[PDB]
C-alpha cells in the first residue's frame, strides 16, 4: 500500500521529467516578480525570435523529440519524426501537441534561433555544434552550421537547455 | 457578411447542391445525437443498480431490509480535427476566364470558387464515410500508409471487444461455410435484454453477389439472403433485419443492431465539411481556401458487433 | 511531355472512388504546400516540368533560361508550366519540397521508400551526394518511359 | 437559423458556420423522414 | 519514455486493485443485462440487509481497511483504525472515503451480514471464521462468532469475497 | 461517482426496473432467486407457481 | 431455424412445430417468443381465460 503509492509517486515524477508541460498541483503559489531571467524554462516553446514567414510542418513523432532534432523515419502508417541527427537530420521540433501526440518541426531549410536540449554542461559561448544519435547538441564532421550563443543552462538532472542559432548545412 | 465575404455568399448558394452521406443509412434515426465541440474528448457516464440480496416479507414489525446497490462506467470519446487545402480562381478575375461554355483556365485546372470548393466537399464527405465504416484514413486502394490517428477512436469494422470470424481461403467460395461462421458469430452475440431491436447488415458487393444465389444437390422459391434472414431472426426475437451492400468493404461482412443502447453515433456538430474565413491571396489571379472537418464519436457495447472476413489468399 | 495530353480523349471520367485519383502527370505542384513558401517564374528551354532546373545563360542579347539539369548546377525544382506562355514555376533549392518527381528509368524497381536519391543531367531523380532528396513511395508508371516518384527536397547537403 | 432560410441574413463567420451546422441537422432529419427500408 | 508510460500503467493498476471504486476510463460501454449474480463486487460497500438502528461511527485510518475488521490504535494526533483481528478486534470497516481519508465503520456490538475479504478461498457454508492479523477471514479459538453463508468467490488475484454474518462475541 | 450515490429520481427508476425484472422472473421460472446458479432462493408460501415450475 | 431432417427445402423445425401445434389448437394462432431467463426449457401453454 504505502510502498506502492511511493512506486507511484516515483514513476510519475520520472515520467513528467520527459514533458513540456507537466500537470503538477502545487498547495502554494510562487513568486516572479522580477521580471528577470523566467525565460529559461522546459515550457518555454517555440523560439526566441520568430519571423512571420516561417514554416512550420506537423508530424506524428514516436518517443519524445521535443527541443531536438529530428529525422523522417518511414515504415503500414505514414512515416513519423524521431529524435536524431548526424546526416539523417530533417528539421528540429520547436513544439509538441501531447494530446494528439504531433510535433511541429522548423526544416533545416530554415534558419532558427532558440533554446535546444545539449548534451552536457560543457558547451560555452562561440563554440560549433553537432547533433548527435538522440537529437541532442554537442560540442564539435559538423554538415549543420550551428553556434551557441550562451552557456548551457542547467534545470534538471538531465535538462539542459543552450541558446543556439541554426542557420542551414555547410559544405 | 454575404456582401463583404463573396466566398462565403458563394458557399451558402452551392451548399444545397453538396449529397447526403451514405452513413446515415447504416444507423437509426435515433442512433446518432450531435455534439458541441471540435477536437478534444468527452466522457459518457452510465448508471446501473442491483440488487444485493434476496427481498423481505413485510410481516408484523420489521427494521431490517434488503439493499439494492448501484454501479457507474465511464467511457471516454475522443475527437480529431483536420483540414484540407484547395487552389481557385479569384473573383476577380473569373470574367477573365469566362467562357461560352464554361468558367475557368483548362491548361492549367484551374476552377471557379463554387466548383471547386463542391468538388472537395464531395471527396472529403467520401472520405468521412470511409472513416465511418472502416475506422481507417488512407487515400490508397491498397490500405498502406494510413494516418496515424488518437486512441478511442474507433470505427465498425475496427472495433474492439467485438466477435471477429475467418473463414478459410479454401472455403472463400462455399457459402454453407461462410453460413456456418455467421452462426457461429450469431451465437457469440451477446445483445442482453435489448435483443429484441432489428438488425442490420452490411455486405461487399462480391457477397451480394454470392447471397442472390438459390439456397442450395439445389432447390428453389428461397434464397441464401432468405436463409441469413431467417437466421438473424432466430436470435433478434423474430424482429426487422435490413441488408446494404457497400462498396468500401472488401470480403467483410458486419451485423450489428439498430438499438441506441447498444451502438450510439455521438458525432460533432462540425463534422462535415466547413469552410475556412482564411483565404489566402496574392497579386496574381490563384487564391487558396481551407476546409475543415471532424472525425470521431462511435460509442458500441462489448460483444454486440459482428464481423466475418473471407480470407481471399 | 506535357502538362496536359496532347491527344483529346473518347471516355469520360468514372467520378466514383476517390483512393489513387492522384497519380496523374497533370497533378501540379506539391502534395504538402506551404503558405509562406518562394515560387519564382522563368523563361523555360525545353520541358522542363516535374524535373531539376538549371540556370542557361544565352549570348547575352536574351534573359537567362532555365532547362532541364542537376548535378552541382541545381538552382531548384521546377512545379508547373504554362504552355501559353512558355513560363515554368520554380521552387528553389533554399525552400523545402514534397512531391511528385520524375524518376530515372534504370532500376525504378529498386526505388524503395527511405532511399536516398540526387539529381542527373537531366533532371532526373536517381537513387545513390550533394542535394538531400529522400523517396516517400515507389516508382509510379504512367507511360512506357514515364516514371514519377513522391520525393521531398529539403536543401543541399555537406 | 439556417442556410435554407432566405430571409436569414448571417452578420458574422460565426453565425454563418453555426447556420451551416443547422442545415446540415435539418437535412439530416429531412433524410431521415422520408428513408422508407 | 513509452517504458516509462508502461511502468506508470502497472504501478496505477497494482495501486488501484486496493481501492473501493477506482476511477478508469474504458473504450466500450460493459453489457450486463442479467440482473442475476450482479452484487458481487469490490465497490458494493454496507450490507445485504441493513437497519434503521444501526450504528456507524466514522475514524481515521491508517493503510487501506476496507471491507475489513479493524482495531483502534492509540500513537500527537488522535488515534485511528488500523486492519486488524485477533483479541484487539473493534469493529469491521464497512465504508471507505479515500478524498478525506474516513473509514466509516460498523462496532463489534451490533450484528452484521455482508461481504467481506477472505484469506483465501477454502471457506465453504456452515464454517466458522476468525479475523487474521491482517483483517481478513479465514476458515477456523474464536473470540467472535461468525459464519460464512456463501463460499469465497473470486474478483482479482488475490480479491476473494465471501457474504458473512458476524453477530457478536462468544465466551 | 466515487461514493455511487445518486439522485432519487434517477435511483428509484433503476431500483424500479430491477424488481420488474425480478418479478418477470418470478412470473416465469415460479422461483425468486439473485444468483445465476439458482440457489439461496427465497421460501415462499404455498399455492404460488409459476408458468415453469 | 435449421430445415427438416436428409435435409428439406423449404420446410423448417419452426415450420413443423407450428404446424403440429396447429393440428391441436384446431388451427388457431401459433406464437413463438424467446426469452433469455429460460435456459434448455421449452414452454407451452394456450391463451384461453
Amino acid at each position: 500500500t504505502t510502498q506502492l503509492v511511493k512506486e507511484y509517486q516515483e514513476k510519475r515524477s520520472k515520467l513528467e521529467k520527459f514533458m513540456k508541460n507537466p500537470q503538477h498541483d502545487a498547495s502554494l503559489l510562487s513568486n516572479s516578480n522580477e521580471f528577470r531571467d523566467k525565460n529559461v524554462e522546459f515550457f518555454a516553446s517555440g523560439g526566441t525570435r520568430t519571423s512571420k514567414f516561417d514554416k512550420l510542418e506537423n508530424h506524428p513523432f514516436l518517443g519524445y523529440p521535443y527541443k531536438r532534432g529530428v529525422k523522417r523515419v518511414i515504415q503500414h502508417y505514414e512515416p513519423h519524426v524521431e529524435a536524431g541527427g548526424g546526416e539523417d537530420l530533417y528539421g528540429i521540433c520547436i513544439d509538441i501537441d501531447e494530446f494528439s501526440k504531433t510535433a511541429t518541426i522548423v526544416p533545416i531549410t530554415n534558419n532558427f534561433e532558440g533554446y535546444l536540449v545539449a548534451k552536457d554542461s560543457t558547451v560555452k559561448v562561440k563554440d560549433k555544434l553537432i547533433f548527435n544519435k538522440d537529437g541532442a547538441l554537442e560540442k564539435v564532421k559538423a554538415t549543420i552550421n550551428a553556434t551557441a550563443l550562451t552557456d548551457a543552462k542547467q534545470i534538471s538532472n538531465e535538462v539542459y537547455l543552450v541558446k543556439v542559432a541554426v542557420f542551414g548545412n555547410k559544405a | 457578411l454575404f456582401d463583404e465575404n463573396y466566398y462565403a455568399k458563394a458557399v451558402a448558394n452551392i451548399i444545397g447542391e453538396v449529397k447526403d452521406p451514405i452513413m446515415y443509412k447504416w444507423f437509426s434515426p435515433d442512433q446518432i445525437e450531435d455534439v458541441d465541440l471540435q477536437m478534444g474528448y468527452q466522457k459518457t457516464v452510465k448508471w446501473d443498480a442491483f440488487l444485493n440480496a434476496n427481498p423481505t416479507t413485510i410481516a408484523n414489525e420489521v427494521n431490517t431490509i434488503s439493499t439494492i446497490g448501484f454501479s457507474s462506467e465511464v467511457v471516454r470519446l475522443n475527437y480529431l480535427k483536420l483540414q484540407y487545402k484547395f487552389r481557385h480562381l479569384k473573383q476577380t478575375s473569373e470574367k477573365f476566364y469566362t467562357s461560352d461554355s464554361y468558367i475557368g483556365d483548362i491548361n492549367n485546372n484551374l476552377l471557379p470558387f463554387a466548383q471547386a470548393y463542391k468538388l472537395a466537399s464531395s471527396e472529403i464527405i467520401k472520405l468521412i464515410n470511409h472513416f465511418v465504416l472502416t475506422g481507417t484514413v488512407s487515400i490508397q486502394k491498397d490500405g498502406k500508409n494510413q494516418k496515424r490517428l488518437l486512441p478511442n477512436m474507433y470505427g465498425l469494422l475496427n472495433m474492439p471487444e467485438q466477435i471477429k470470424e475467418e473463414v478459410a481461403s479454401g472455403d472463400k467460395d462455399k457459402m454453407d461455410k461462410i453460413f456456418e461462421k455467421i452462426e457461429a458469430g450469431l451465437s457469440k452475440l451477446e445483445l442482453g435484454d435489448e435483443f429484441s431491436t432489428p438488425m442490420m447488415v452490411i455486405v461487399d458487393p462480391a457477397t451480394s453477389l454470392k447471397l442472390v444465389k438459390p439456397y442450395a444437390a439445389a432447390s428453389s422459391c428461397e434464397k441464401w439472403e432468405d436463409v441469413l434472414i431467417q437466421t438473424i431472426k432466430a436470435i433478434n426475437n423474430r424482429e426487422d433485419v435490413y441488408i446494404e451492400t457497400s462498396n468500401l468493404l472488401k470480403h467483410k461482412i458486419l451485423i450489428y443492431p439498430l438499438n441506441s443502447e447498444l451502438i450510439k453515433f455521438k458525432p460533432s456538430k462540425y463534422m462535415l465539411p466547413t469552410p475556412n474565413e482564411q483565404v489566402d491571396k496574392d497579386s496574381t489571379d490563384v487564391a487558396h481556401s481551407y476546409i475543415d472537418f471532424v472525425l470521431g464519436g462511435l460509442l458500441a457495447t462489448r460483444k454486440t458487433i459482428l464481423q466475418v472476413n473471407i480470407k481471399q489468399s | 511531355l506535357m502538362k496536359n495530353p496532347q491527344q483529346d480523349s473518347g471516355l469520360l471520367s468514372n467520378s466514383i472512388d476517390f483512393r489513387d485519383q492522384n497519380l496523374i502527370f497533370s497533378n501540379s505542384g506539391g502534395v504538402c504546400t506551404s503558405s509562406k513558401d518562394k515560387i519564382e517564374n522563368y523563361p523555360a528551354k525545353g520541358y522542363p516540368y516535374k524535373r531539376g532546373v538549371k540556370l542557361s545563360f544565352g549570348d547575352g542579347t536574351t534573359e537567362l533560361e532555365v532547362e532541364a539539369g542537376g548535378g552541382d548546377d541545381l538552382y531548384g525544382v521546377c512545379s508547373d508550366i504554362d504552355e501559353f506562355s512558355g513560363m515554368a514555376t520554380v521552387i528553389p533549392i533554399t525552400n523545402n519540397f514534397t512531391g511528385y518527381l520524375t524518376l530515372k528509368k534504370d532500376g525504378q524497381n529498386g526505388v524503395n521508400p527511405g532511399d536516398k536519391l540526387n539529381f542527373n543531367q537531366h533532371g532526373e531523380l536517381e537513387k545513390v551526394k550533394s542535394v538531400n532528396a529522400i523517396a516517400l513511395s515507389k516508382a509510379h508508371k504512367l507511360t512506357e518511359d514515364l516514371f514519377i516518384v513522391l520525393a521531398s527536397v529539403f536543401g543541399n547537403r555537406a | 437559423a439556417s442556410l435554407l432560410d432566405s430571409n436569414f441574413v448571417p452578420i458574422n463567420f460565426t453565425e454563418f458556420v453555426q447556420a451551416i451546422s443547422n442545415t446540415y441537422k435539418q437535412r439530416r432529419i429531412q433524410f431521415y423522414e422520408n428513408l422508407k427500408r
